[PDB]
């Protein structure tokens, strides 16, 4: 039913300010709280919406209000605060509880790195095995935090994918990747595949064919 | 003040059911100023409520689980309880209790940590491996790359060597995807030099000591490229 929109990735400067929104179909009528969750922890609320009172946060943490978007401000941002933020809300239409998709905050504290990128077609060896697996290998990137989209007859193909979260290398950038699950003969049909990296608002592609 | 922790079985067959525990202490189960929450987490991916239940009866779902998730408490032991039905490889998650503190149209103020939940079969599967051939593509001049796809074993963990470690420079090993089936595969990659592709040898040493299978992989250049 209803939705909240959050962007997946967001990066600061320190001591820059963080903004990070979180929309939703008018939003600003209702209670709007944030979690922080740092790796293999459990959410803390940063900010308490209490109704008819004061917020709830530590210093430099708020939450903002308008129509249809609302916002966690952090100010003078600091390297601990790098998390990933949920937004949470109450669609009494309804009577469940909405959160959403998330975002990691990444505070920049050395220089950004696209991703390079490498994708691998099937093996002879596999195909004979009657199956088929694409293999979209993602590395040497900062922040560390992509999101890949499959496709390439132009098609979004979802549905066969799975992508790894992040993880610092030898070299301290990222390194991520994604499988899209084929059977052979729907490998033989498209005429083309491509694996597709999003990374802060640039996008490194590669394709195949079963040339 | 509230702290809460679960209790769950690590591994749940599929088709079956789910059932975990929470332990409260620092308020009563009973408080009409609570609700109390189940929400999971499937790893590397969001956070999703399940359903939050108060002592006086009312009880919230998540419209696309209601169907199968029940949800229990218990005022003597100060404890309430899960259960998922019907469960599948995509209820593979960390599943967390929360006290849902009903004020301010509702948030969950204290958390459990989490308790991972895996559905997949007992049985013990090791992988089949492929090579990942390098190509005139898989080169940025001098530099080619070229690896092993680890597919298809359980449970974790996987181990992957290059030569016999005798290759150990420009070797990244990936984390592995669970991959809805029950199944998990990785993949690792290593960089050599292009010019002597067609003289050398690389080999994964892949050992999955679940199921005490160890593969050596060669990885020779794509055929129809070779250099003579």
């Amino acid at each position: 039913s209803y939705e909240l929109t959050q962007p997946p990735s967001v990066s600061v400067a320190p001591g820059k300010t963080a903004r990070i929104t979180c929309g939703g179909n008018n939003i600003g009528s209702k209670n709007v709280h944030w979690y922080q969750q740092k790796a293999g922890q459990a959410p803390v609320v940063v900010v308490y919406d209490y109704t008819d009172r004061p917020s709830g946060s530590p210093e430099r943490f708020s939450g903002s209000k308008s129509g249809s978007t609302a916002t966690l401000t952090i100010s003078r941002v600091e390297a601990g605060d790098e998390a990933d933020y949920y937004c949470q809300v109450w669609d009494s239409s309804g009577d469940h509880v909405v959160f959403g998709g998330g975002t990691k905050l990444t505070v920049l504290g050395q220089p950004k790195a696209a991703p390079s990128v490498t994708l691998f077609p099937p093996s002879s060896e596999e195909l004979q095995a009657n199956k088929a697996t694409l293999v979209c290998l993602i590395s040497d990137f900062y922040p560390g935090a992509v999101t890949v989209a499959w496709k390439a007859d132009s098609s979004p193909v979802k549905a066969g994918v799975e992508t790894t979260t992040p993880s610092k290398q030898s070299n301290n950038k990222y390194a991520a990747s994604s499988y899209l699950s084929l059977t052979p003969e729907q490998w033989k049909s498209h005429r083309s595949y491509s694996c597709q990296v999003t990374h802060e608002g640039s996008t490194v592609e590669k394709t195949v064919a079963p040339t | 003040q509230v702290q809460l922790q679960e209790s769950g079985p690590g591994l749940v067959k599929p088709s079956e059911t789910l059932s975990l525990t929470c332990t409260v202490s620092g308020g009563s189960i009973s408080s009409s100023d609570y609700y109390w929450g189940w929400i999971r987490q499937p790893p590397g991916k969001g956070l999703e409520w399940i359903g939050s239940m108060s002592y006086s009866g009312r009880t919230y779902y998540n419209p696309s689980l209601k169907s199968r998730v029940t949800i229990s408490v218990d005022t003597s032991k100060n404890q309430f309880s899960l259960k998922l039905s019907s469960v599948t490889a995509a209820d593979t998650a960390v599943y967390f209790c929360a006290s849902h503190w009903r004020y301010s149209g509702g948030l969950f103020d204290y958390w459990g940590q989490g308790t991972l939940v895996t559905v997949s079969s007992a049985s013990t599967k090791g992988p089949s491996v492929f090579p990942l051939a390098p190509s005139s593509k898989s080169t940025s001049g001098g530099t080619a790359a070229l690896g092993c796809l680890v597919k298809d074993y359980f449970p974790e963990p996987v181990t992957v060597s290059w030569n016999s470690g005798a290759l150990t420079s420009g070797v990244h090993t990936f984390p592995a995807v669970l991959q809805s089936s029950g199944l998990y595969s990785l993949s690792s990659v290593v960089t050599v030099p292009s010019s002597s592709l067609g003289t050398q040898t690389y080999i994964c040493n892949v050992n999955h000591k679940p199921s005490n299978t160890k593969v050596d992989k060669r990885v020779e250049p794509k055929s129809c490229d070779k250099t003579h």
